[PDB]
């Protein structure tokens, strides 16, 4: 099976922070290292929308691109070895609830839930 | 005899003199059939209008998402590929016309909407991006697949959208309809039919006015009528299936296939030594769930059935003062059209 899977979801205070870690499983683990990959969010009673995004590398460099409502505080990594893509969050708010997905241009994650909340 | 609203009759039980003839009673036995047509089909008007309305949305509702799709497609490459127009705007056409006739029942296969949209985009990539400046197309078109050009990029759109076209590709809520439909319909037996005219027209024939038969009577009646319509019941519960399918999209994939389709940028990281060999070589989910909630609590529309028309005719549940079929008492004492109902609700298809 060709999975995106998600973790690191749960329960924070407000300014604290989390780390989310969506790993590639299935033989997409070929085209992974060729695939940008994208995180979202859903807010409750909300659309989704793009987070972050990372391209492939050249092996030196990755273009980051980051939704204005994140700036400065929300970090894309992206480990070719491990097949992982990571999203450092920090500084969360509670506009930062909802549920996070990982995707691909070909495979959505099936999400993990983010709650910021006193 | 007032107003009515020896012997040899056939249904009535003449206790001694009577006020109707044969004929009379042929009359109330006919009348006995449209009341009892008239009665389930009263009892089964809610549920039918329910499922034919969503089964006219619910159609309604995936060729605008194909159409959606395509003009965004369409319009992708008219913007990001404009050299690669007008025949992008033609085999995508092709392409998103193969996916409304996939999803409607046709016979299509899905390998050949992405291999036909990549052995027809393969020659004007050549052609027009890749060594810019007819009769050489057919080579490109084989070149394109002997060659991989465009490596697993193809597989990789043929399982996305495959998954997503087969699970879209309204039998169930039709096939509802149908039953339902059914049941209205369904012939009794002849005794039954006789039963029917004593429990609600022989008290005429003795004289009585407002005399009302008794509850338990019809209830003896009635499950003698019903019983193999009562059968139907555990069928009609296993609606539980339905509510399993509704384990549930189809407009992020087909939107998200240009992405796809342009990451193009493949084959060109390869020009320069692929042009020499080819030289060489030439609110949705939301009306589910309102289904599925006002779908439950019909969930006993068989095994309530029976109590529907004798509640909805006029007995005398008390059991007092009442026609027992024969006689005014004063406390009441004692197939294959429904086995193909059985056997159509086959959908419980419903191997989510
Ligand atoms: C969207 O696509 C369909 C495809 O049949 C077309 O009929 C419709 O006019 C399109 N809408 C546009 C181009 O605005």
């Amino acid at each position: 099976d060709v999975q995106l899977v998600e973790s690191g979801g749960g329960l924070v205070q407000p300014g604290g922070s989390l780390r989310l870690s969506c790993v590639a499983s299935g033989s997409f683990r070929s085209v992974f290292s060729s695939s940008t990959m994208e995180w979202y969010r859903q807010p409750p009673g909300k659309k989704r929308e793009l987070v972050a995004r990372i391209a492939p590398g050249d092996g030196t460099n990755y273009g980051a691109l980051y939704a204005d409502s994140v700036k400065g505080r929300f970090t894309i990594s992206r480990d070719d070895a491990k097949k992982t893509v990571d999203l450092q969050m920090n500084s969360l708010k509670p506009e930062d609830t909802g549920v996070y997905f990982c995707a691909s241009g070909v495979a959505w994650g099936q999400g993990t839930l983010v709650t910021v909340s006193s | 005899c007032h107003q009515v609203r020896g012997s040899d009759l056939q249904v009535c039980l003449p206790k001694g003199p009577t006020c109707c003839s044969r004929k009379m009673e042929e009359k109330y036995q006919l009348t006995a059939r449209l009341n009892m047509e008239q009665l389930l089909q009263s009892a089964s008007m809610e549920l039918k209008f329910l499922i034919i309305q969503n089964a006219a949305v619910f159609q309604e509702a995936f060729e605008i998402v194909v159409r959606h799709a395509k003009n965004y497609t369409n319009a992708m490459f008219k913007n990001n590929y404009p050299s690669l127009t007008p025949q992008a705007f033609e085999f995508v056409g092709e392409f998103f016309t193969d996916v409304s006739l996939y999803i409607l029942g046709s016979d299509i296969n899905v390998d050949d909407m992405v291999n036909e949209l990549f052995d027809s985009l393969f020659p004007v990539i050549y052609t027009q991006l890749m060594n810019p400046g007819l009769d050489i197309n057919e080579c490109l078109r084989g070149a394109r697949r002997d060659l991989k050009v465009f490596g697993n990029f193809p597989k990789l759109i043929m399982t996305q959208v495959s998954k997503s076209l087969q699970v879209t590709r309204l039998q169930a809520l039709n096939l509802g309809i149908e039953v339902i439909n059914t049941t209205d319909h369904l012939k009794f037996s002849k005794d039954c039919g006789r039963m029917l005219t004593r429990m609600w027209y022989c008290s005429y024939c003795q004289g009585l006015m407002m005399v009302k038969p008794c509850g338990g009577y019809c209830n003896v009646v009635m499950q003698g009528c019903m019983a193999g319509v009562v059968e139907i019941d555990k069928y009609w519960r296993e609606i539980l299936s339905l509510e399993e399918l509704v384990g549930m999209d189809m407009e992020n994939v087909l939107l998200g296939l240009f992405s796809t389709i342009h990451d193009i940028q493949y084959v060109q990281k390869n020009a320069g030594k692929l042009t020499t060999t080819i030289g060489k070589l030439c609110t949705l989910s939301s009306r589910r769930r309102e289904l599925i909630q006002k779908l439950k609590s019909f969930i006993s529309f068989y095994s309530a059935l029976p109590g529907y028309i004798c509640s909805h005719s006029p007995v005398a549940e008390n059991d007092t003062l009442c026609w027992n079929g024969q006689e005014l008492v004063e406390r009441y004492s004692q197939e294959p059209v429904v086995s193909q109902i059985i056997d159509k609700l086959h959908i419980n298809l419903l191997t989510s």
